[PDB]
């Protein structure tokens, strides 16, 4: 269970880094926000799912 | 050269490189800066 | 035409035709400053000795009690009182009031209020005359410095006795004891303040000499150029281009100021920021955050100590520390 | 004896300041 | 963005280009709030990861952890850290919420509506519209009152807050009877700021703190409701300048006063800033030194009451200028100090000679020695002791850091208030760009004497 | 006074602080019997013995009459919490001895001419005896300044320069030989106490006192003056 | 100099101040929390002394209306009572320590009420709170 | 005691008022100045040649 | 210290608080890249 929790935390970190790097780039291009909305929405959803999963799994490793 | 110090330096490099990366990406592709 | 008593009073107070502007900040400024001035003069001339350390050891500071201008001062309030409010009506008699150091507190409070009102009145006249309101912002640096040496340092040290005396030799004593206790010379904020004053003198001399060197000929050799300038004239009286050419050949072209407005802003900004930082340093050192302590820093292979100029400074500080108050200490640590 | 001299010097300086402020040569716009 | 060509503001004054852009201004404010929450979370995580249990909180350079300790989180009787998990939880929550706040700020600053006065009339405003500004002020007053009530609920129903004056040593108590007396609340507010009085810094029990917070929450909620339903009167319209920079200057002055008060409270207070988590104060160290030297010399067979110093005043005990029995030496200026370890030995007329001659406790002696050695003195490179010491101790008190930093911030924000108030008053009148050559005001006045 | 021991103990430190009530001695209640009263003869343990002065008079050296004075050092002139022993005989003779407690307080007063007169108000080693009408005795008056006290020029008895370091050329300074020597010698005084009330129920006594002693001499560099101190006093017998 | 025999001062606690200032030692040793946990005899003696002092002296002070003396007594020697009770109760099984914790919480609430009444300067209410506090302290002592 | 004094420093009174006479002085002077201002505040406003409506004041 | 399950991520925590200063520097860098128009 500990390994799964650490893998989830690492996935959360890498998803957060990808979002931080990419969201300003997508938002700051001409006619890029109006087209690549789905990728940003899916990234935000995955970020929220990962944070909820990490919060749930923290109760067993602590 | 401790492993912990190497990891801290790697994390610092990753965090610092995330700032001008956005500027470089937006300037190279002609974004709205 | 004004008719009401209050309307006429407001028109008189906010009048720009007075010889000295009064304003609404001057209403507060004039009586407090007059009170402080009167008490200062009377105490400097004929005040009795004041017990400053609270150890029943009065210190003389008056001209009538065997002092000159260099030696005379106004002794700060007694150490027994501390930070307590000590107005003239809280004393059993004026003899007791003068023995504990009341005039110092009176003058300090009135002077603080007066300088704040002075800065406010500077803004007020700038507004009334149609100017831009930042000469008051410039004055904030000396105001902050005076506040730091008279209010904030006693606030952080727990007593008005650690405040700066209103004298010359008292000022020197304050400086020496401050160095012995906080190592002010090693403080980066004091270094910035020293840089500020030195650069201010440098740039004042530089600007004055450059302007005086480019005066356009409007007189003869038997009269001064000041007679060559006429008050209220419209044309500029010196060659900014010539001065810039001279300076840019003195150092290099892109080091001088081609913009008079930018040059004068730099002149305003340098000393003001320097004094701001030095006042901040004094206020920070009030709460016991001293300067750099490079004592026994250089150590050789076997562990012995190799001394340094910092260690010589430390020896001087130790010399002036064990003697700043001979009989006021009963315990080894000066925690205040 | 010297206290009188000190007070006289200070009073003279203050009087000079007062006279300089209130009896100055008025500027005139040409 | 924009440029100096169409704005007149240079790059070093570029944030003034969004004075009249409501959407971009809102985005900037939301991004800044996200930055604040990010710093809070990151600093909490940094401090929780570098905490060792063998040293007290004030000995490890922590400033955010003692804030959570005073709320009764992860602390036990006597002021000893037991659990360190709630600090981690708080830091994680702050850090995660900062991401949402930052995304909102970035969205509203980059691709959000530029001026939300036509599509969102409820959120749109004009700086010169007094009613809308007053409505916003009322809404935020209601929010702040709710925050104060949220603080109040913690000390009553959700486990309480740390009380350093609790009987049998400090412990996390529950405040059941807060002081809501108008005379008590008004006594702190309209008190003198000088020694002995101390203004609001002199609050000495948690009941007064909770009562004052009840008062402030009720006042803020009532004022918010009052402002939502009203508009400024004639006497208020006649006295203020109505522009965004003017409102900014007012806020700057208010928060400068707040910063000075925070500095003084950190330096002087002991109730809301327990010495168990912040270390001894200025006066506390001196009183502790005198107390421990008195105890040591008494253990060596000496008469402390009748001992005479070099000046003839009293080595250990003397009389305050009003009559109270106080510690002797240069600590005679700190006789207004009142701490939990020293109060039990104090009688109605000051220190009790019999109590300190026969009823001094080892825990009191240990507290005095610890607060004596950890005095709030240090250097810029974190070297403990007086300026004439050696490099042996790496310690600077957490009170010193907070006090110095917040005094600097308060002074700089006072200067900012001066700058912005002057500029607003000049710009509203209409001569912030210089004097008019055609119509110079001075040329139309009669010359002075 | 105008407050009893129970009334004083019924207050709080925050209520007494700043009101100058800590510089005063308690008075007895209506139950106190006049004079010695009905105390069983014997030796008691004196406790909470305090003396609150009510007047200071100064007789300058060269004058035969005392003069009024104005205090300059505020409310710091009350001796309190002294302990000792009290013996009562069957005839009525009482003997009082003071061992410990705060039995000294420096005081400074100003006189008609304008001269500050420091003195060391103390009843250290009090030894009085006599009838309840009046007890006559004596006490020791320690030096105002300690042996390690250093004058403005750094001259002290047990620590400091033995000469004037400023005047380097004057090798011996035979003109300054008087002021270069410091002596912190002690002296004695006289007391005259009386008893006005006594409560045998709780063992409390009160009365008045008059004491005479000498002012300071700046470590043997001045001629001391005579100062008369009078006031009330209070004590507990148990 | 002149010699003096003070070798018995160490047996009187001369090293407490020097040990409390020893930065090499841990904070638990400096504060005395380590010694009490190691040696429960000190904790038991302190608890018994605190109980006896509370009873006798609180009765005496409330009878004579000595509010400041009463509060100071409540926090002068009793100042280690919470830590001592926690240390004693931590060496008990789960159910026994749970009952001890409940009794200690009830007793501490009683002491808080008594201190509040002493601060408010009430006589009958303070006497009733003191009787309740004595009963609760006896119950929690019997539980341990 | 030897002499008499106010004995009020370091107490914590509201505005430093130990006697009702200080309160009376403060209130009387404040009320006098306020009344003088209140009589004239109507005339003072009229010097701007504008009515004190919701758009009054220095605005930008 | 951090809980035992979060021990491997300690180096990440040690560099977090400098990000606001990095943000100020990034604003300056963006202004420079825009060429201070
Ligand atoms: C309405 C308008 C104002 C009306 C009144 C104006 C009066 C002006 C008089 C003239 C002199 C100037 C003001 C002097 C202030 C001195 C403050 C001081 O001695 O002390 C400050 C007090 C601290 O009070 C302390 O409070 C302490 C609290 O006591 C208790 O505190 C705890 C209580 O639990 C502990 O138990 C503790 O042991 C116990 O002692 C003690 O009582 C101390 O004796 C007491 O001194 O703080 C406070 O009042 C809180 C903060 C006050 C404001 C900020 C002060 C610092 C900034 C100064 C001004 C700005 C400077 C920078 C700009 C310069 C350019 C313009
Ligand atoms: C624009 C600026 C232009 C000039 C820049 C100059 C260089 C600044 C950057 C380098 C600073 C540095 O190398 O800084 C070094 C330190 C980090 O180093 C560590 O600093 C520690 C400091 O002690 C702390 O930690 C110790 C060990 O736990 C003790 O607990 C001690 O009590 C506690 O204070 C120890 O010395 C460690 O050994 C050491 O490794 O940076 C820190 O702490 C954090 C630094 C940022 C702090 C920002 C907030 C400052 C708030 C106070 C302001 C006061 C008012 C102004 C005064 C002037
Ligand atoms: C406290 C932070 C701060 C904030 C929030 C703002 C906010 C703002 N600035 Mg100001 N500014 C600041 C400091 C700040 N500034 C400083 C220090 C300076 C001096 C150098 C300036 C000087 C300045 C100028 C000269 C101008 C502004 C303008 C603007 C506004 C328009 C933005 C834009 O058009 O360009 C944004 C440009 C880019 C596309 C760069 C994108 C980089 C992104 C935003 C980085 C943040 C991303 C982060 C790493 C990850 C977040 C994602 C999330 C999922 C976690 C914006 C609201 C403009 C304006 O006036 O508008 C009318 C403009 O003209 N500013
Ligand atoms: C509390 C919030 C606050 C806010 C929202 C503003 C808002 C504003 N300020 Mg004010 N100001 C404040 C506080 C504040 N100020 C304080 C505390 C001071 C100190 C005295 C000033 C001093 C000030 C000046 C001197 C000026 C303004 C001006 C302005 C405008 C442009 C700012 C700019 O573009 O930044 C760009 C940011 C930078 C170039 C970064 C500089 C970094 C500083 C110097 C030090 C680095 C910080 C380090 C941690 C210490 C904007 C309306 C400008 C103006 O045009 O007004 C209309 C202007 O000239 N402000
Ligand atoms: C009725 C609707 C409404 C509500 C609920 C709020 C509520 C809020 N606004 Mg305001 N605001 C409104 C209308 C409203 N606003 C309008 C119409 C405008 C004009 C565009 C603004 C402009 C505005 C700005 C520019 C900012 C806010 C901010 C905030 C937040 C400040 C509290 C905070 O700092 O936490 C700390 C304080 C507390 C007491 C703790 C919370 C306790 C809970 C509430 C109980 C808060 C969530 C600030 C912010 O935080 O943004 C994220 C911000 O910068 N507001
Ligand atoms: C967030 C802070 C806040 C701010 C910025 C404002 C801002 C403003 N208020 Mg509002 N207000 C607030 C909170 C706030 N208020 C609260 C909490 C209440 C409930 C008490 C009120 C009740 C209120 C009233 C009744 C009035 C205003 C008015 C005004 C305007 C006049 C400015 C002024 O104060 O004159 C400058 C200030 C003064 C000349 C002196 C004030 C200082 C007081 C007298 C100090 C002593 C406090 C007082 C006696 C309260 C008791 C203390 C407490 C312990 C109970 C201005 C828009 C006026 C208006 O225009 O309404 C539409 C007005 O008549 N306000
Ligand atoms: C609050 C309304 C403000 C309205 C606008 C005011 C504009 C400015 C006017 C001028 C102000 C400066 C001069 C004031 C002189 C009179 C006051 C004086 O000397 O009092 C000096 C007196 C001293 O009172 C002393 O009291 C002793 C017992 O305590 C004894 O009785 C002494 O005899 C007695 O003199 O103190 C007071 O009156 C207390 C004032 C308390 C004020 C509380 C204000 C609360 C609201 C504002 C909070 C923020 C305040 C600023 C904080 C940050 C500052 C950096
Ligand atoms: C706003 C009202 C309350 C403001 C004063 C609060 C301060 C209370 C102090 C102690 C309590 C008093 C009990 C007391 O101790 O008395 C004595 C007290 C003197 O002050 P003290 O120092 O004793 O206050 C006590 C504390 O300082 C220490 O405990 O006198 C007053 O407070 C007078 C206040 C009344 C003046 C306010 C009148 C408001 C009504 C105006 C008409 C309204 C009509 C509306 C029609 C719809
Ligand atoms: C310690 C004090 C002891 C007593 C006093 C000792 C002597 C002190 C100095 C006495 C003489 C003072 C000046 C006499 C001439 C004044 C003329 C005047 O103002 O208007 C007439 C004069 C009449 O001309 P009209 O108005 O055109 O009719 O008015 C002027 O404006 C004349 C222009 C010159 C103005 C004064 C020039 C400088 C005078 C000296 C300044 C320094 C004085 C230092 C001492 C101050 C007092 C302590
Ligand atoms: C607009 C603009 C600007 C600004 C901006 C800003 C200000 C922003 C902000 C932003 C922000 C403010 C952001 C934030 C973010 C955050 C995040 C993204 C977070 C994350 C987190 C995490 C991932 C965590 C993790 C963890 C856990 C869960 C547990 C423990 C461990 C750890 C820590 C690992 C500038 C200046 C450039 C200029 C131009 C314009
Ligand atoms: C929580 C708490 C508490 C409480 C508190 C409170 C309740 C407070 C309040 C407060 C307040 C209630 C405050 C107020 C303030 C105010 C002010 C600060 C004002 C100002 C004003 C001004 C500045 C004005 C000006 C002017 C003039 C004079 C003229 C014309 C123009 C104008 C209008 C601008 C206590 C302490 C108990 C305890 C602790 C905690
Ligand atoms: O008084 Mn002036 O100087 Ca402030 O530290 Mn401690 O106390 Mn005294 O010695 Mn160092
Ligand atoms: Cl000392
Ligand atoms: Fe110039």
């Amino acid at each position: 269970m500990l390994l799964i929790f650490q893998l989830a935390l690492f996935a959360f970190i890498v998803v957060s880094f990808l979002l931080v790097v990419g969201v300003p780039v997508v938002l700051a291009t001409p006619e890029g926000w109006a087209e690549n909305k789905g990728t940003v929405f899916s990234g935000i959803g995955i970020w929220f799912l990962l944070v909820f999963l990490v919060g749930i799994l923290n109760s067993f490793v602590v | 050269m401790n492993l912990e110090i190497v990891l801290q330096l790697t994390a610092l490099l990753f965090i610092v490189a995330a700032g001008p990366l956005v500027i470089v990406l937006l300037s190279s592709r002609g974004g709205n800066l | 035409e004004s008719t009401s008593l209050w309307a006429r009073f407001c028109e008189w107070v906010t009048s720009t035709e007075n010889r000295l502007y009064i304003g609404w900040f001057g209403v507060l400024m004039i009586p407090t400053l007059l009170t402080a001035t009167s008490v200062f003069i009377i105490a400097f001339i004929a005040a009795p000795p004041v017990d400053i350390d609270g150890i029943r050891e009065p210190v003389s500071g008056s001209l009538l009690y065997g002092n000159n201008i260099i030696t005379g001062a106004i002794i700060p309030t007694s150490n027994a009182i501390g930070l307590h409010f000590y107005p003239i009506w809280e004393a059993a008699s004026l003899d007791e009031w003068l023995y504990n150091g009341g005039p110092y507190q009176l003058i300090v409070c009135h002077f603080f209020l007066g300088v704040c009102s002075y800065m406010g009145r500077e803004w007020e006249l700038s507004f009334r005359l149609g100017m831009r309101p930042w000469i008051a912002v410039a004055y904030s640096a000396p105001v902050a410095a005076a506040t730091a040496v008279f209010i904030i340092y006693p606030l952080g040290q727990g007593s008005f006795s650690d405040g700066m005396p209103l004298g010359i030799s008292g000022t020197f004593n304050f400086m020496i004891v401050f160095q012995a206790e906080h190592n002010i010379l090693m403080h980066p904020f004091h270094m910035l303040g020293v840089a500020g004053v030195f650069g201010g003198s440098l740039f004042s001399a530089m600007h004055g000499s450059l302007v005086t060197s480019s005066l356009i000929r409007e007189t003869t050799e038997n009269e001064s150029a000041n007679e060559g300038y006429k008050f209220g004239q419209e044309e500029e009286t010196y060659n900014i281009v010539a001065a810039h050419g001279y300076f840019g050949r003195l150092i290099f072209q892109y080091a001088s100021f081609n913009n008079s407005r930018s040059l004068h802003f730099f002149l305003a900004a340098w000393p003001v920021v320097g004094i701001w930082f030095t006042a901040l340093g004094i206020s920070t050192m009030a709460f016991n955050l001293n300067g750099f302590n490079f004592n026994q820093s250089v150590v050789d292979s076997q562990g012995r100590v190799i001394n340094t100029w910092a260690d010589i400074i430390n020896r001087a500080n130790l010399g002036m520390e064990v003697m700043h108050e001979r009989n006021a200490h009963n315990f080894p640590l000066d925690l205040a | 004896m010297e206290a009188l001299v000190y007070t006289f010097l200070l009073v003279g300086t203050l009087g000079i300041i007062f006279f300089a402020i209130f009896f100055r040569e008025p500027p005139r716009i040409v | 963005g924009r440029d100096q060509e169409s704005t007149g503001f240079a790059w070093w004054a570029g944030n003034a280009r969004l004075i009249n852009l409501s959407g971009k201004l809102l985005g900037a404010h939301v991004a800044h709030a996200g930055l604040i929450v990010f710093w809070a979370g990151a600093m909490n995580l940094f401090e929780v990861a570098h905490f060792v249990p063998e040293k007290p909180m004030y000995e490890q350079g922590l400033i955010l952890l003692p804030h959570l300790a005073t709320l009764g989180y992860g602390v036990g009787p006597g002021g000893e850290v037991i659990d360190t998990y709630p600090y981690f939880v708080s830091g994680v929550l702050h850090l995660i919420s900062s991401a949402v706040l930052g995304f909102g700020g970035v969205y509203h600053s980059l691709v959000g509506p530029e001026t939300l006065e036509e599509s969102f009339p409820f959120f749109g405003y004009v700086w010169k519209d007094k009613n809308k500004m007053t409505t916003i002020l009322g809404i935020h007053l209601i929010v702040l009152g709710l925050g104060a009530w949220l603080l109040v609920w913690k000390a009553m129903y959700f486990g309480g807050i740390y009380d350093t004056w609790a009987p049998g040593g400090g412990d996390v108590r529950i405040i059941t009877n807060p002081t809501v007396s108008p005379g008590v609340i008004f006594g702190y507010l309209f008190r003198s700021p000088f020694g002995g009085d101390g203004w609001i810094v002199s609050v000495d029990n948690m009941e007064d703190v909770i009562g004052g917070h009840i008062w402030i929450g009720t006042l803020c909620i009532f004022g918010g409701i009052w402002h939502i339903l009203t508009k400024p009167w004639a006497w208020a319209r006649r006295a203020f300048v109505w522009s965004g920079e003017a409102y900014l200057s007012y806020s700057l002055g208010a928060i400068s006063i707040m910063g000075f008060t925070a500095c003084c409270m950190a330096w002087f207070n002991t109730t809301a800033y327990p010495s168990e988590f912040y270390g001894p104060t200025g006066p506390e160290a001196s009183q502790s030194q005198t107390f421990t030297f008195l105890v040591r010399d008494q253990r060596l067979g000496a008469n402390v009451a009748s001992a005479q110093g070099p000046t003839g005043l009293g080595k250990y005990l003397m009389r305050s200028p009003t009559g109270e029995i106080i510690f002797g030496g240069e600590t005679m200026r700190f006789w207004d100090f009142r701490g939990p370890w020293l109060e039990p030995l104090r009688g109605p007329n000051g220190l009790d000679l019999n109590k300190l001659k026969n009823d001094i406790q080892p825990w009191q002696e240990r507290r005095a020695a610890e607060y004596m050695t950890h005095a709030p003195l240090g250097s810029l490179n974190s070297v403990g002791g007086v300026a004439t010491e050696i490099n042996a101790v790496n310690y600077v008190s957490p009170r010193s850091w907070l006090a110095t930093s917040h005094f600097c911030l308060g002074f700089f924000f006072f200067v900012g208030h001066l700058w912005h108030a002057g500029r607003a008053r000049a710009a509203a009148a209409g001569f912030e760009k210089g004097i008019d050559r055609d119509n110079e005001p001075v040329l139309s006045m009669r010359p002075l004497d | 006074g105008n407050f009893t021991f129970d009334e004083l103990q019924a207050k709080s430190y925050l209520e007494v602080k700043g009101s100058t009530l800590a510089n005063q001695c308690p008075i007895l209640g209506a139950d106190a019997q006049q004079g010695l009263g009905d105390v069983k003869p014997g030796t008691f343990q004196l406790d909470k013995f305090c003396m609150e002065p009510s007047s200071f008079k100064v007789k300058m050296p060269g004058s035969k009459e005392f003069e009024p004075s104005t205090l300059l050092t505020r409310n710091t002139y009350s001796l309190d919490q002294m302990t000792g022993s009290v013996t009562v005989k069957g005839d009525g003779s009482v003997a009082l001895k003071q061992q410990d407690g705060i039995d000294f307080a420096p005081v400074t007063v100003k006189i008609r001419g304008g001269e500050m007169v420091p003195f060391m108000f103390t009843v250290k080693n009090l030894n009085i005896e006599g009838k309840a009408d009046g007890l006559t005795g004596d006490f020791t008056v320690p030096s105002y300044r300690g042996a390690t006290f250093m004058d403005p020029q750094g001259r002290g008895a047990a620590s400091g320069w033995e000469y004037v370091k400023g005047l380097a050329a004057a090798g011996a300074q035979e003109e300054l030989a008087a002021e270069n020597v410091k002596s912190a010698a002690a002296t004695v005084g006289e007391a005259a106490f009386a008893i006005a009330s006594t409560d045998a129920a709780t063992g409390e006594i009160a009365g008045v006192f008059v004491t005479r002693q000498l002012a300071d001499d700046d470590l043997g560099s001045k001629d001391p003056a005579t100062i008369e101190i009078e006031g009330i006093w209070y004590g507990q017998l148990s | 100099l002149d010699l003096f025999d003070d070798r018995k001062a160490r047996q009187a606690g001369f090293d407490i101040i020097y040990e409390a200032r020893d930065l090499d030692l841990p904070q638990g040793v400096r504060d005395g929390l380590a010694q009490a946990r190691e040696n429960l005899d000190v904790a038991k003696a302190r608890i018994k002394e605190a109980e006896k002092r509370i009873d006798a002296d609180l009765d005496a002070y409330i009878a004579k209306a000595y509010w400041t003396e009463g509060r100071n007594e409540l926090r002068r020697q009793v100042g280690t009572l919470r830590f001592d009770l926690n240390a004693v109760a931590d060496t008990l099984p789960k159910a026994a320590k749970k009952e001890a914790q409940a009794a200690k919480n009830e007793f501490l609430a009683a002491v808080e009420a008594l201190d509040l009444q002493l601060r408010k300067k009430n006589g009958d209410k303070a006497a009733a709170a003191l009787a309740d506090t004595k009963a609760k302290l006896d119950a929690v002592i019997a539980k341990l | 005691l030897v002499d008499d004094r106010l004995a009020g420093e370091g107490t914590g009174k509201i505005l430093g008022i130990n006697d009702p006479s200080l309160f009376w002085a403060i209130t009387i002077v404040f009320t006098i100045v306020w009344g003088v201002f209140y009589v004239s505040t109507r005339e003072i406003d009229a010097a701007s040649d504008r009515e004190n409506d919701d758009d009054f004041g220095l605005t930008l | 210290k951090l809980p035992e399950a979060y021990a491997p991520f300690d180096p990440i925590v040690d560099v977090l608080p400098v990000i606001p200063v990095l943000f100020l520097l990034l604003a300056l860098v963006w202004q420079a890249s825009v060429s201070f128009r």
